[PDB]
């Protein structure tokens, strides 16, 4: 049982963390590429 | 003179001709906005 | 939380009141914003509230409290709030008890922390000027008043002077998206002049070289903007210039001119 | 007591919704007749708010000169928005639309302060703009002003 | 070749459970202990939060997912109180065993990432969405190892049925009030 | 009055809104209505009120569809004359 929860729970936050990475990449990104026309 | 807008007649696009008197605001006209002689401008005076 | 800027709301809280000023904040056509809205109400809320909370679960909170006591005050973390935005019911009974009451309400919030923003709505003047008289308000750090009856008769004489300024002012400083009409009728028109708001911007240093009409006309024909320690309003003859347009990416082109 | 100081100020004591009162200050020969309502706000119940003014609005609209009525300029303040469907008789009347929307709203020849609320998230995200709304429509409302109006609450 | 049920050993799931829970409840108040004087995190719980609540499409679809696999494990509940209490059934032949394994693990998923999204963890830990969460997946879990099922605290699925006037609330399906008091009494 | 409507079954229908709402207004096809009569509380605490009342009514009715005949009573002569005053009431066409 806590195996379980605790694997869901780090799979989760690692989930959680990539999307976050790849969209803070994506906004800095295209708010550089704003700059030049 | 600034001019912000126009206030222009509520039927002056309609092509039949009516007697109303009631005029709408538009705000900010594009640079190429068509433009009706029957109109009044809001606008600014730099004098005392 | 660090990193994250909050406000806290009191006042006249109730589910019209807390639509409409959600409806105007967390706005689409509003920029993306990144501070939590705090409500400090002594009224536990509704069902309907409780739903229109709910649908705002990450940037809406709602805590039952009193803004006349401190230990409320401490629990909303009142301290370090980035701004205290004070709702009064403007259609109240008396505009007297109502505004008393708002001006009670200041005098608290700035007896706990003297150092907060505060903005808040009026119904009369000499009210206003109460307020103006607390010690710890100062209107140069932030603090700021919207007086209604005031700013409304303001609008109708303006109104009086040049006839349709008052709605031009209203849908100026109200905060809108872009809708097209397909239909040839007057609501087309009015519905693309209405889709302009104001913002402000620091103007490059080439626009400080030059004259007032010479930047303006060149903002307009070149940037498609029109630009509007004292505010000068369209002068003769670095620097916070006020456009008119459609939305804020348009203005801050200004400060990117060659 | 707040307005001796101002020239060119004149009082008519009567009803302002009888027509001999307002053909007296002729009203067709006006830049603008602003209808104010001060007891407003007592009155609670739609069906009993905002009769005054839009009745006074129909007593203008509907006055003949030796011209008709409907041209006179004229801005009414409303408390309830869904009242000003009766401003106008040639609109298409709809309690769903919205205040800006609305014909006479459009036109300018109605307001309420609840197109005023928005001006505080503004003024949270820029005390500019409300110092500009200020500056523009008070005629340059200075802060020294502020402050000697609330010293001596008059004009010097 | 369809057998009897004989030995009876019910402890197995009933102490998954329990130490599920009162671990995780030891853990959690240890940490308070350790913390209180010394005796992107963000950025991750504001995105667990938008998902939980209807706010992006992907939100609303794990919104209705959570609605109908709920309905679907109360049926299956019922189907398996059909059956007697305890059984031994293998894993890879009966088909609703295999749906439950489903249901099971979106539902760890799901309370994993409200956990994420959760702001006080312990009172997140006592709440009736989360017991019966910890009362219900490990014994699955331990069931579909051990290849023998147990009718354990498998009611407390229907408990899942309270948290729908929140679900149609997230959705904006519910928004005037009497509505929303009828739909909260007859969940309850 | 539910059995007295009952008792005028074929003559009498009865619906439920409010003449300052335009969609109550078109539920009972108004707009195709021979006349509009408009009854009064003759024994009201304030008749001022109740005229005022009575205008508004007017006043919305008009609004919807200002080519129907009214049929009102007032209980003031002040009143009478506001009502005379609204720019789409007529006498020539049967508002009385
Ligand atoms: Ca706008
Ligand atoms: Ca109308
Ligand atoms: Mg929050
Ligand atoms: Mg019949």
């Amino acid at each position: 049982g806590p195996a379980s929860f605790l694997v869901s729970l780090a799979s989760c936050l690692a989930l959680g963390s990539g999307l976050t990475a790849c969209r803070a990449r994506r906004r800095r990104l295209r708010t550089a590429a704003l700059r030049p026309p | 003179m600034l001019c912000f807008g126009i206030y222009r007649l509520r039927d002056a696009h309609l092509s039949t001709p009516s007697q109303c008197t009631k005029r709408y605001v538009i705000t900010n006209p594009p640079y190429e906005f068509e433009l009706v002689p029957t109109d009044l401008i809001f606008c600014l005076m730099q004098f005392d | 939380v660090s990193g994250r800027k909050h406000i806290v709301v009191c006042g006249h809280i109730t589910l019209e009141s807390v639509s409409n000023f959600l409806k105007a904040f967390l706005h689409k056509a509003r920029d993306d914003v990144n501070v939590e809205i705090v409500f400090l109400h002594n009224i536990s809320p509704n069902l309907e509230l409780e739903a229109l909370f709910k649908r705002h679960f990450t940037q809406v909170e709602f805590y039952q409290g009193s803004v006349l006591n401190p230990h409320d005050l401490a629990r909303v973390k009142i301290e370090s709030a980035d701004a205290c935005l004070i709702l009064a019911n403007k259609y109240c009974a008396d505009p007297d008890a109502e505004d008393a009451s708002n001006i009670m309400r200041v005098i608290s919030i700035k007896n706990y922390h003297p150092k907060i923003r505060i903005i808040t709505q009026m119904l009369q003047y000499h009210n206003k000027a109460h307020l103006l008289n607390i010690p710890s308000w100062n209107w140069k750090e932030g603090d700021d008043a919207i007086c209604l009856a005031e700013l409304k008769l303001g609008f109708i004489a303006q109104s009086c002077l040049a006839q349709g300024l008052s709605t031009m002012l209203a849908n100026l400083f109200s905060m809108r998206s872009f809708i097209k009409i397909e239909e040839d009728t007057w609501q087309k028109y009015y519905l693309e002049g209405v889709s302009n708001e104001m913002y402000t911007e620091y103007l490059s240093s080439a626009f400080v070289g030059l004259s007032f009409p010479t930047v303006c006309e060149l903002c307009f024909v070149k940037l498609k903007l029109l630009m509007i320690s004292r505010i000068l309003i369209n002068p003769g003859n670095g620097t916070l210039g006020f456009f008119i347009a459609s939305d804020a990416k348009e203005v801050k082109r200004a400060f990117f001119y060659c | 007591e707040t307005l001796h100081n101002f020239p060119k100020v004149s009082i008519l004591p009567g009803t302002p919704l009888s027509r001999a009162d307002l053909r007296a200050v002729n009203i067709n020969l006006c830049d603008m007749c602003v209808i104010l309502s001060a007891n407003q706000n007592n009155i609670d119940d739609t069906s009993l708010q905002d009769k005054e003014c839009i009745l006074a609005s129909l007593n203008i609209k509907s006055m003949q000169f030796d011209t008709t009525g409907v041209n006179i300029p004229i801005i009414t303040e409303l408390v309830n928005d869904t009242n000003v469907q009766f401003l106008d008789q040639d609109d298409d009347d709809d309690p769903d639309t919205e205040l800006y929307l609305t014909q006479p709203f459009a036109c300018g020849t109605a307001f309420a302060v609840s197109v005023l609320d928005s001006l505080m998230s503004a003024t949270y995200f820029n005390d500019n703009i409300l110092t500009l709304i200020r500056t523009l429509v008070t005629g340059g409302a200075t802060p020294e002003l502020e402050a000697l109006i609330a010293e001596e609450n008059a004009l010097r | 070749p369809c057998d009897s049920r004989g030995q009876r050993m019910w402890w197995a799931f009933l102490a998954s459970s329990m130490v599920t829970f009162f671990g995780g409840l030891f853990i959690i108040l240890l940490w308070r202990t350790l913390k209180y004087l010394w005796t992107w995190m963000t950025s991750v719980k504001d995105w667990a939060g938008v998902m939980i609540s209807a706010q992006t499409l992907t939100g609303r679809v794990l919104v209705v997912l959570v609605f109908a696999l709920s309905i679907g494990a109360l049926v299956i509940y019922f189907i398996d109180s059909s059956n007697p209490i305890e059984s031994c059934q293998n894993f890879y032949k009966d088909f609703t065993l295999q749906i439950d394994m489903a249901f099971n693990v979106f539902f760890l998923l799901y309370f994993g990432l409200r956990f994420i999204a959760a702001n006080d963890k312990l009172w997140f830990w006592l709440e009736v969405n989360s017991v019966v969460d910890f009362f219900t997946v490990p014994p699955v879990f331990v069931s579909v190892y051990l290849n023998r099922s147990w009718l354990g605290l498998r009611f407390l699925r229907a408990l899942r049925l309270i948290q729908f006037s929140e679900i149609l609330q997230f959705l904006n399906i519910l928004k005037t009030s009497n509505s929303i008091k009828l739909v909260n009494l007859l969940s309850i």
